[PDB]
């Protein structure tokens, strides 16, 4: 499986995403006025699916 | 505005709010969005030392009203290796007229 | 106020971290010419 | 033994000839003394304050859910097979220059009692990387096992793994002198390591 | 220190090649119930007892003592029954502390039975966090600016003690010359009140030392009591109420003994 | 801030074996650095030759 | 004259079993005096020096000897993925020489 | 993974998993390649090159 | 899965080992260079 | 003969775990000497 | 054999954190000696 | 042996038995 001649590695693709918007997501745990504004990043990924 | 369905009947002030969304039209400008002026670094940042927020900015506006109470230069924005000079002989030793 | 000029004399540095960083030069380990007289002394005579 | 310390790869400074038939090989201490300087400039040279620091790690937080078998083995008496991952060691100050080892100390939550017969044996497999002959260390005594009654000196007998390679394997054993050693948690190491910057 | 139970304790010499010689309070043969003895030492099965601030108290608040590991990198304990049962190590998330110099090692006004640590003296307040042995974070704090400050280790003559002279239960901070002695309100949380002096004793300055002093209530009221060694002699004095003190006791010490640095007084119930 | 300087590479090109002329073949430094940001000015470079 | 010896540094935490305390600092710069090893990794919490060691003459040294006092800094603390939270103030324990 | 029904039951869920976690941050493949690859992971701090 | 994973890096480290033993060589005493040299010398001078 | 070998000093007072004990102490002379 | 290496002493004496010890001690002789 | 000690007007009333720490060797 780890081997197979498949796609279904894209899985690796929504997975890259998903750490990129959690990333994003963490620096807005931090505290910030800002606490939304960037996060339209999150917006833009998580709606990318 | 940041207008949003919370609500909790939490008493808000049309002052803050409006300070708010101020701030974040300058935001949208400060990190690249639609075209706006963003001004030269030095100015934005001053944004960020002062404007982000009311006591910061008061303070600021402090500043800039004081004549004179406390400025006090024993540091300054001034400088010339000077200003090392002067300091490495403040250190020198014991202080002496010489 | 007083937090700009930390802020000063933070970037004061840094400027004159500008020519000090060479300045730093490589200092050897301390305390090592003590025993590396000794050494060199040694080869000095050997030339004789 | 230089390159030990210095690590810079094979590189060879001593030569033949010294010794020479007709001219009754006259001068090959004086080759000697030259090797010898430059080998000595290149020690004070390169001999750098290099980091050094040290860390301690659990077995079976490295070891992870198999644990619970994987001590109840080491329970039963046999010999174990074990590892260390370099780059979780690598997990902290991630950036320098270069990276190996200086040496490690283990031990063990005894219920012996007042004397008893702390009785081990451990060594690595190997350091697969680096660059039997008393790569081994027996363990008893408890506290910080050095294995060694020393105090950091720096003659004749170290841990069996100076400059090791921060990868390395291993194969541990508790001596049974048929005796209990059941009522055991998790061993812990204390691994010490020096890294150019 | 008693472990099994016992209300009273074993002695138990016991070191790192450690005997564990638990010589343990008996009934004597014979005579009444009250009649007592120690009799035969038992070693045990037992921890690594060394190098680990390896120590007898029960921390957690278990009716169990939990011998101390906090070595090079290494802490828990283990958990002794009244059985000697010395369960297995006990990694717990604990989150002892740099213990930077032992001196002034708080323990008791956290609570009783919670006892927890914090290096203090003059102008601030370290904070505990201990809960039942576990800790939530430490913190700073204050009292008061105005409020005197106790202060601790310097030998110039004198002695320290986190102790109740008042006996209410809260081993107040009390400091002790040859001439006066201060106890500080106990606040608890980050604080203590401006300290009270008490009155009835004095001793020949010039004359006098830090210990050759005793400290046990023994009125029985927990309100400590005083002991001053003398040349041939005890002086004990007794707290009026938690306020001043008696005219000292003058107690002959055993014929032809005297005591000295060399000797060590202690009080017990035998 | 940048800064550029040209060194003049007045190119000794005889056919001759003594190579007193310094033209008829040439060459010339064109060189700039810009200025580090810590205030090291950049160690330089050239442009071209 | 007034100038560096040497210094330790440390941090207060609670802080449980085989943890990683780990961190890095350096000066940026001594100024006013006169990268390779100039900096010093820390582990203990207590007293930390970032190196076994009781005060030699030798090879392993402070990154930081006879440096002039002025000096400025840039400090880590390496996040192996753990709590920190918690934490309280350094405190810093510099040593130093002077001419009368 | 006969010996046990858990055993032999994670075996079959990684035998149906098309990939949901099999993240070769390893593997079974390998080449002294590999090594090299890690090598270069580890030394210094990561850069491009 | 990681349990191959720890299964196939032992049997990795062996491998390697396979290689490595060999290269373990027979690594003298640390440092003992540093008084050997002492004698050494002699050595060398001894011929003169 | 009589002569001074060394000597130590010290103060009643905690400043504090840390705090700033600072002082300075010379011998103005010893007069007699040698 | 039998043969003298070296001796320490000691007192009893609670005297106090900075008072007087003042004593001194020699043998007459070991007159065997030698 | 003689011993002593120099009166300083010290607690000297309050003393009592010495200690002795002897050492010593031999041939077998």
């Amino acid at each position: 499986a780890a081997s197979d001649p498949i796609h279904y590695r894209k899985a690796v693709f929504n997975f890259l995403t998903k750490n990129i918007i959690d990333q994003g997501d963490m620096e807005y745990r931090k505290l910030q006025p800002s606490a939304r504004t960037l996060a339209r990043l999150s917006y833009s990924t998580a709606s990318s699916l | 505005l940041l207008d949003t369905q919370v609500s909790a009947k939490v008493i808000t002030s049309r002052l803050s709010l409006v300070t708010q969304s101020v701030q974040q039209y300058i935001n949208r400008i400060a990190l690249n969005l639609e075209p706006g002026l963003s001004i030269n670094q030095q100015e934005a940042t001053d944004w960020e030392e002062f404007a982000n927020r009311y006591g910061y900015w008061a303070a600021n506006q402090q500043l800039r009203m004081f004549p004179e109470i406390y400025v006090d230069p024993t540091l300054r924005l001034t400088k010339t290796e000077f200003f090392f000079q002067l300091e490495s002989a403040l250190n020198q030793g014991k202080l002496t007229d010489d | 106020s007083i937090s700009p000029r930390g802020l000063m004399k933070q970037r004061y540095q840094r400027v004159v971290t500008a020519r000090n960083a060479s300045k730093m030069n490589f200092k050897v380990p301390n305390y090592r010419f003590e025993p590396m007289l000794n050494r060199s002394k040694s080869g000095v005579e050997t030339l004789i | 033994s230089l390159l030990y310390e210095l690590n810079l790869g094979e590189q060879s400074f001593v030569g033949g000839g010294g010794w020479n038939d007709l001219y009754q090989g006259l001068m090959a201490g004086e080759t000697l003394k030259l090797a010898l300087m430059r080998m000595e400039r290149v020690y004070v040279e390169q001999n750098s304050r290099r980091q050094e620091i040290t860390k301690t790690i659990s077995l079976k937080a490295l070891l992870g859910e198999s644990w619970p078998a994987e001590l109840n083995k080491l329970k039963q008496k046999t010999p174990i097979n074990f590892n260390l991952e370099e780059q979780i060691f690598v997990e902290d100050y991630q950036e320098l220059y270069q990276r190996r080892i200086k040496s490690v100390s283990v031990s063990l939550p005894m219920l012996v009692g007042p004397y008893e017969d702390v009785c081990a044996q451990l060594t690595q497999t190997s350091s697969s990387y680096s660059t039997q002959p008393n790569q081994q260390i027996s363990l008893s005594t408890g506290v910080n096992d050095s294995g060694l009654f020393m105090l950091n000196f720096d003659d004749e007998r170290f841990l069996p793994f100076e400059g090791s390679g921060v990868d390395s394997s291993w194969r541990l054993q508790f001596t049974n002198l048929k005796q209990n050693l059941d009522s055991l948690n998790d061993v812990i190491l204390h691994v010490k390591y020096t890294a150019a910057i | 220190i008693d472990l099994y139970g016992e209300g009273t304790p074993g002695i138990l010499y016991q070191e790192t090649p450690g005997a564990w010689w638990y010589k343990s309070p008996q009934r004597q043969i014979g005579g009444d119930s009250n009649a007592v003895t120690y009799g035969a030492m038992k070693a045990l099965p037992k921890i690594p007892r060394l190098q680990e601030g390896a120590t007898l108290m029960d921390i957690n608040g278990d009716g169990r003592l939990d011998w101390v590991i906090t070595s090079a990198g290494v802490r828990g304990f283990h958990s002794i029954h009244s059985t000697g049962e010395w369960t297995h190590f006990t990694p717990l998330n604990t989150l002892p502390t740099e213990y930077f110099h032992p001196k002034a090692q708080l323990a008791d006004l956290v609570g009783a039975g919670l006892s927890d640590l914090v290096l203090i003296g003059p102008k601030s307040v370290r904070l505990y966090a201990n809960q039942q042995g576990n800790w939530a974070p430490a913190q700073d704090v204050t009292q008061a600016e105005n409020v005197s400050l106790p202060v601790i280790g310097i030998d110039s003559r004198q002695l320290v003690a986190f102790a109740d002279m008042l006996g209410s239960g809260q081993q107040h901070l009390v400091e002790i010359t040859a001439d006066s002695v201060k106890c500080w309100p106990n606040m608890g949380h980050g604080r203590f009140g401006q300290p009270l002096t008490l009155e009835g004793f004095s001793q020949p300055q010039t004359s006098f030392n830090p210990d050759r002093v005793f400290l046990a209530d023994i009125d029985g009221s927990g309100t400590n009591d005083i002991i001053y060694a003398h040349s041939e002699c005890l002086e004990i004095y007794l707290n009026e109420s938690g306020n001043r003190f008696s005219k000292p006791i003058s107690l002959l010490l055993p014929d032809g003994v005297n005591f000295d640095n060399t000797c060590q007084l202690q009080a017990a119930d035998i | 801030l940048y800064i550029s300087w040209f060194e003049v590479a007045e190119e000794k090109e005889t056919d001759s074996d003594g190579n007193i002329i310094v033209s008829g073949r040439y060459r010339t430094k064109i060189r700039l650095a810009h200025l580090g940001f810590d205030g090291v000015w950049s160690s330089g470079t050239t442009l071209r030759e």
